[PDB]
């Protein structure tokens, strides 16, 4: 509203299992941040989903110890190495291909990656080309259809 | 920016081709950095249909009001002389707050008097 | 009428500044066994306030700026704790004393 | 092995969706893999007889090239 | 070459344009700016474009949109309404100011039927519908 933003920290916590000590420990303890209300509001949000979903949270830390955080669906890296194959990206991506994915998993993830709170006016072709870029970053190969 | 002021009243006709200084001053004084230096300050905008020339009229912390010719001077010039006059009023203040008479006055003939170099001595 | 002003800051435990005779003399205490006395030149006057702040006024810009430089050169700021005489708007960059 | 998207859906009521036949898909989805024009082609053409999107790609690619060039000469 | 972009963008922008105005985009965040641009494109049919003042008018010179030249100072976003439904296009930004509480970003000047109306003047044109 009027607060000069003291900090903004990103944070990864599996869905619903926010017990504030291993991931929510020093991360919020470094900046005076409270734990109880944050955890109850977070687990009051990501209760609709399966547990053990590596969901990402951006906390906008302030000076009055107030919170206005945004919760984001997990990275496209996890979405692509779960919907494609092994959980180990390439050592030298673009030289050592690891797993191959056609276009349809990309389309479904782009349907998922539009449901973020700030992507209502982004079109699906844009997200699709972005997902091809993320795939090329990891050594994952992209094709038309696998048989 | 806003550390000597208590009201920035800006009025301009919207259509007149000399509105650049007024809208640029609105850009200067409505910034995130500006309002975190004086949240108690007031920025007043008066949009008008008549053909008065654009006018930036500020008033300072010690009630001093000093208008400006907004249609003829740039916003950076307005800001520079606001900084100068505000610094002068702040200098005059702790002068009156500490029992010193303001303005400090000296006779205008000691310039012609020779001044040997200031050597600090025990 | 004095148009030009320059403000000095005294930082340090036990450091003091004191004007004596209508601004014509300045006395500093800079940790020594004595006081450091500066004779203020013509068309320059000096004042001290309740912030350990020295003020230099006058009608000649050259003389006022030079006298402020002289007062700062009496005890320029040291880099490890920021003690000494400095300009009010001057930024001192500190370093870690091991 | 290629009938469902693995782990896409995360809702507890819902499950993983299925790969639809090629009628429910948009037409652009099989044009994603094409070779968009690069900077070498666009720098040797005529700027005035370029299309709008080709001009847009040309200006963003030239900005990226010059920003990376600045970073390279300013690096250490 | 970057002016060729603005010439082309406003050439496509003026093909069905009925209305040009400006928005003072001081203080708007990137997320707020993209949100306003997206609101104006689906709830209405209007394209928003940030550009130089000197390029836009030079692509509005010797044109129908010729006399806007005084109202081309300050940080401006150009709102080319490409539809006929001016009332909804003006109502959605009023809804934007009401909901998001941005009262420093105002509609400054407009050209309709080659007439520069004041922000006092193009308010009853938002009041009337069709």
């Amino acid at each position: 509203t009027r607060r000069a933003v003291a900090g903004t920290i990103k944070l990864t916590v599996l869905a619903g299992k926010a017990s504030p000590g291993p991931p929510v420990s020093p991360a919020l303890g470094p900046y005076r941040l409270n734990m109880m209300a944050f955890c109850k509001d977070f687990n009051a949000r990501t209760q609709k989903y399966k547990p053990d979903t590596p969901m990402a949270v951006k906390i906008t830390a302030y000076m009055d110890h107030s919170f206005e955080f945004t919760f984001k669906s997990p990275s496209v890296s996890w979405y692509i190495k779960k919907a494609a194959g092994v959980d180990k990206g390439s050592t030298r991506p673009g030289h050592l291909t690891v797993t191959t994915l056609s276009v349809r998993h990309v389309y479904e993830i782009a349907k998922v990656k539009q449901t973020d709170p700030f992507c209502q006016y982004m079109p699906l072709e844009s997200i699709c080309k972005s997902i091809i870029g993320t795939a090329n970053s990891m050594g994952i190969k992209i094709v038309q259809d696998l048989e | 920016m806003l550390k000597f002021l208590s009201k920035v009243k800006i009025e301009f006709n919207t259509l007149d081709p000399r509105l650049a200084s007024c809208v640029e001053f609105l850009a200067q004084c409505n910034a995130r950095k500006a309002k975190e230096s004086n949240p108690n300050c007031q920025v007043l905008v008066k949009r008008r249909t008549d053909d008065q020339p654009p006018q930036i009229s500020v008033t300072f912390v010690n009630g001093v009001e000093e208008a400006f010719d907004a249609a003829a001077t740039s916003a950076q010039s307005i800001r520079k002389m606001i900084l100068d006059k505000g610094q002068y009023l702040e200098t005059e203040q702790m002068f009156r707050e500490a029992g010193e008479q303001w303005p400090v006055i000296i006779p205008e003939e000691e310039i012609h008097q020779e001044a040997p170099g200031v050597k600090p001595r025990k | 009428e004095a148009k030009f002003f320059r403000f000095l800051k005294i930082v340090g435990v036990g450091y003091k500044a004191r004007a004596e005779e209508a601004g014509r003399f300045l006395y500093l205490k800079l940790g020594y066994s004595h006081e450091v006395e500066l004779a203020v030149p013509p068309a320059v006057r000096v004042f001290c306030f309740k912030n350990n702040v020295v003020c230099c006024t006058g009608i000649d810009k050259d003389r006022v700026h030079q006298f402020a430089a002289t007062v700062r050169s009496c005890k320029p700021p040291e880099v490890y704790k920021g003690k000494g005489i400095m300009y009010v708007d001057e930024v001192v960059k500190k370093k870690v004393g091991k | 092995k290629s009938t469902t998207v693995v782990g896409a859906n995360t809702l507890k009521d819902r499950s993983d969706p299925k790969i639809l036949p090629d009628s429910d898909y948009p037409d652009w989805l099989w044009r994603l893999l094409q070779i968009r024009p690069a900077l070498s082609e666009l720098r040797r053409k005529n700027v005035e007889t370029l299309p709008y999107d080709d001009l847009k790609r040309f200006v963003k690619l030239d900005t990226r090239a010059k920003i990376k060039e600045n970073n390279s000469i300013k690096a250490k | 070459r970057r002016a060729l972009l603005v010439a082309g963008k406003t050439k496509i922008n003026l093909q069905n344009c009925h209305f040009i105005t400006g928005i003072n985009y001081n203080g708007l965040t990137v997320k707020q700016l993209q949100e306003l641009r997206g609101i104006l494109r689906e709830n209405s049919n209007t394209k928003l474009l940030v550009a130089k003042n000197t390029l836009v008018f030079k692509a509005l010179e010797g044109t129908k949109w010729e006399s806007l030249k005084p109202c081309m100072k300050g940080m401006n976003a150009w709102i080319f309404v490409q539809t006929e439904d001016i009332p909804a296009a003006l109502k959605t930004f009023v809804s934007f100011q009401k909901e998001k509480k941005l009262f420093d970003n105002n509609l400054g000047g407009a050209v309709f039927e080659k007439k520069l109306y004041g922000p006092q003047d193009y308010k009853v044109i938002e009041t009337m519908p069709s």
